[PDB]
């Protein structure tokens, strides 16, 4: 079985090639000993009091190789236990990965962790794909950065693609912030972790913002309630569909940035606009910061009102959204035909790393 | 604090057939003459939890011991509707409450040896009864490291 | 074989590495006339009349390296009967420890005492170690403090270390009092230790303290007699579960502390919310004080109900507690494969007294 | 003539618009029999034995609103003696209050003690302009928390407004730990105090931190002497620069968070680059936990290691920053021009307590 | 203990003119016919503290009285150059050594009925002599309250 690798800025995702979720999902941080010489994923995580966090990833771009090379070596050995060497690997990218990455990424692959073949696939591509659909825009939100990627017949159109630096990372310290405003304090990274946990559960999407807001000062019916590990109740307000208002809104964040939908918006416009019809109506969220329960129905709204009235506007949330861009691999990975795709050792070792160029673009 | 105690070369050796060659589903691991950590019992790797349970124990209830599990469970991420199976290492001290204090005290101070040995491990479990080392009580210290 | 000696405030213990017990109990006191130069421990005690009395340990820490050395002396010379050039020798320390303390404790072992090597170890930690756990807290109680000391993974944490300056001899004093109240009465030092024999042999712990006290005003049920030495039969009261209530309720004392139940949830309650659940199934008792029958289900009790309801919590009184810390010493000191684990005269004639903090810590 | 109260965290600050210094300054607390009704500030204080003591405000924001009823009670009729129906007031607020609790704050002061006018003004807003600056940064420091909070042409910016839960009591009682391992013994609540007073009167903050810590372990030069009110004297050494050395490394207070030092950087760091260079030349020192000698000098230190080398750095260390928020309003609501800056009652009565939000902000 | 003398109204409305109102500096209390504290001599807002000493001696060196004082004194908190004025109530109990033990007795044992009915006062000082009652000594009982 080939290995699906899912670089995230955040998150690492990792399993098995047919597989219907990943079987590994870590942080991709890297620590070392403010004062082993390094520890990867939960284990830097669960050490980050003594420890200094890196993330190799900044924004979908890998930024420190050294980092990374540890990030897949405890991929490989440490989360899925095989050896590499044995392996065919899928591994995806970003949207605008520079093409010295790319090299980078291929030469690290097989001339160091011996990888019989590998492929490289962009993951807004692959989740449209998963959609079933070739053309359309997809809105991949993970946990450090957003993407809008226009998609024509299975080109990402690179002019159109917009960048957010804002995404789930970001939210969960916005989420902190205004806890402690209502009088709640986390400020250990361990407390982070929990904060984490509240914006996943509970946090949601308000169709109306300033309506809800609204209810929320006259009742008390949008209040839940959390159980901390120690066993204290809090009780969140409207701090539940505020926190992910910064998504449609980053003001709540100082951010002087267009919101999610306006920037979907912004990404069809710089498209022609021939197939701006067909973009409208192939809206694909892709992401973990996706899964905001009403999302859908406020990005419908919100576009709705941003477009032409003639125009037809399709927002898709596939239910599996949070995985699809490795599910997508997965799959594809999976096919008997696929292995005909492969950059082998041998072309590798024929062409040098411009080969996946070649063979995956 | 440190008893002194060595880990033979044997049990990183097995470590690594469990960890990286999956060859092996749990290890026992026992204090050999005071003096070293040495591999007791290797079960094959469609052993399950109960087979663990029972081999920790196997050598009666005052009796202390190390176990290494590469644990398998079910992790439904939140927003999804598919379930991942999920692979944990996690090392176990078992010292029984029924042991006498002298092989408690070898055993506790002897266990940093050991983890500072088998690089990797996630999780490290102390276990004193049953209601410790049960499957479920496993699980849920393993789950507690999950990222959401 | 090993000398061990566990530095106690009120009580010094010690013996040779391998033993179940002590060899020698005695208290930590020097005597000096008011008006040998210096009498140590039983002796001292017994010409208390004629002598200035003092305690060279206070709460844990040594004060006065005068007599701490005439203690040393006297347990090597006088108690053990050994000289100490011959053997290697574990001391132990209480929690918070200074480190000037500890360098000069390393100090006067090799320059003083001339021992081919020492070890030092702290009190909490061994007895946490005897019970078979690395992770937990210790309630350890002996003749002139109490504390509360979490442990996680075999390092004491310092900043949740709480220190409560009421232990056995502030209970024998407090006993003597509430037994003048009934009409008892014992004003010599000699009768003090009567009444330390009352308080070890007949006091207990209430479950519940209201209650028992309601059985004691309308039965006597709860009276026990005590045939002190000149032959006179006395009879006590309630003043067997009154005196332990005040480890509970230091407010018998006129202390405005909380008791050894609020504050081993308070020490709790500083660490790290994901250690937490630990210590609260792993609370271990230590120390002669706590040897009062029923206090281990009083504990339980107590912690219940701060503890979240959802908290598993355990109680460990070891059979052996009174002694846990000198005889985790004693084993440890006694393996073989601890030999290596000493500080040398060598390599403290290398490093200075230092080397203690990079050996044993 | 208007009356000014500063609310802290720990303290409150009361008086008349024009004086120089506030009239009362107490504790900003509220005590209730463990077994008057209830007791606040120095009366609270002095009972602390008997009674449950809460703070009504919790790093700066309101958490009892019926407990701050009762101080603001206690201020104007205990403490200035005073009828608030015939007096303007001006209320300080910390940074980031709530909206609500700035209109329940509102709501309270017209309606509860029916004053004839009302402003609130940031705390930290007024320490900058009684330095003569509208544009920098403050560090403000109190008793129950410091913040960090830039300023930009007479606006903080509240993206970039830091928090620090450790400040003046935080190290109280870390002195009074340190002291303890001294061999001095502090337990009680009236000790404390005392152990205030010996920090206010001889902690220091050391330009060197390890220097000093060398120097002090080779001399005795840095050591000094208090005597206590039984007349007994106490030695204090490295303690005196220990004890503030937690306000940069928190750390010694087991927290895991950035010393005021890089808290200011970082905030300093949130704000947009053209700001940037004002900031770094303009940090005021504010509040009570600020008046260490040595302070300003290590900040200067500090921040210039911190900073890029082209940046000027300028610490601002006025001689009045204990009271420097007050003395600021006082200033401001004494001008006979800022009558016309009031909420007066009628204003309110027409628009509510959102008035606040209007006329002050 | 307690002598069931009580406090007159007066006496408590006095109080309140004194400590919200500011109209007095002071008040001087005395026992009327060893029923009842009552109202002796109220002096203006403009009272000096000798005249307090003078007004609670005036009945003779054997009289005891009860004095409640509006005192101002200034203060300099640590760190800053600036002296503020503070203002503390406090509560007087007189009882001159040379009374006589009935008059000591009853003014003793009155004493916390009148505390008890003057709430908000900061400081109860017991004097038997003017080393006990003078300014300085007055005020340095009143400085130890002073928050640092």
């Amino acid at each position: 079985a080939a290995l699906v690798v899912d670089n995230g800025s955040g998150m690492c995702k990792a399993g098995f090639a047919g597989d219907d979720a990943p079987r590994a999902v870590f942080p991709s941080i890297v620590g070392r000993p403010r004062h082993k010489d390094s520890y990867v994923g939960d284990e830097a995580q669960s050490k980050r009091g003594i420890l200094t966090l890196k993330y190799p990833i900044e924004h979908g771009i890998v930024t420190n190789w050294d980092d990374m090379e540890k990030i897949w070596h405890h991929t490989f050995y440490n989360e899925l236990r095989v050896a590499p060497e044995e392996h065919p690997v899928l591994l995806t990218e970003a949207p605008l990965n520079p093409k010295a990455n790319r090299e980078k990424m291929t030469q690290i692959m097989f001339e160091t962790f011996n990888t019989p073949a590998m492929y490289v696939a962009i993951q807004a591509v692959l989740s449209l794909y998963a959609s079933g659909r070739t053309t359309g825009i997809v809105l991949d939100s993970g946990d450090g950065v957003s993407h809008t990627v226009p998609i024509y017949e299975g080109y990402a159109l690179p002019h159109a693609i917009l960048r957010l630096d804002l995404a789930g990372r970001d939210l969960t310290d916005y989420l902190m912030k205004i806890l402690t405003e209502r009088g709640y304090s986390f400020t250990t990274t361990a407390e982070r972790e929990i904060v984490r946990d509240i914006k996943e559960k509970l946090c949601y999407v308000a169709l109306d913002f300033e309506q809800e807001m609204a209810t929320a000062a006259s009742s008390s019916s949008l209040e839940k309630s959390y159980e901390l590990p120690d066993g204290q109740v809090i009780t969140i307000g409207n701090e539940r569909f505020r926190c992910p208002e910064a998504l449609f809104q980053p003001s709540f964040l100082g951010m002087e940035a267009c919101g999610i939908h306006e920037t979907t918006y912004n990404s069809i416009m710089k498209c022609d606009v021939d197939i701006r019809k067909d973009l409208y109506a192939n809206t694909v969220l892709s992401g973990g910061t996706t899964m905001y329960p009403g999302i859908a129905d406020r990005m419908q709204k919100e576009i709705t009102a941003l477009a032409p009235s003639t125009m037809k506007i399709k927002i898709i949330a596939p239910p599996e959204r949070k995985y699809s861009v490795w599910i997508g691999g997965s799959i594809l990975a999976s096919l008997s035909t696929f292995q005909q795709m492969w950059i082998s050792k041998q072309e590798y070792d024929e062409s040098g790393p411009s080969i996946v160029h070649r063979k995956c673009f | 604090m440190a008893s002194g105690v060595t880990v033979s070369d044997v049990c990183k050796t097995t470590y690594e057939e469990i960890k990286k060659d999956k060859k092996h589903r749990y290890v026992i691991f026992y204090i050999r003459d005071e003096k070293q950590i040495d591999v007791e019992t290797v079960a094959d790797r469609n052993a399950e939890y109960d087979q663990f349970l029972e081999d920790i124990q196997k050598c009666g209830p005052g009796e202390c011991r190390y176990g290494l599990f590469d644990f398998e469970y079910m992790h439904q991420c939140q927003g999804t509707s598919e379930s991942s199976k999920k692979q944990k290492l996690f090392l176990m001290s078992w010292c029984p409450d029924t042991a006498k204090v002298k092989k408690k005290m070898l055993y506790s101070s002897s266990f940093d040896a050991l983890k500072k040995s088998l690089v990797g491990v996630q999780k490290y479990i102390q276990a004193t009864d049953l209601s410790e080392a049960s499957r479920e009580a496993v699980e849920e210290k393993l789950r507690a490291t999950d990222r959401q």
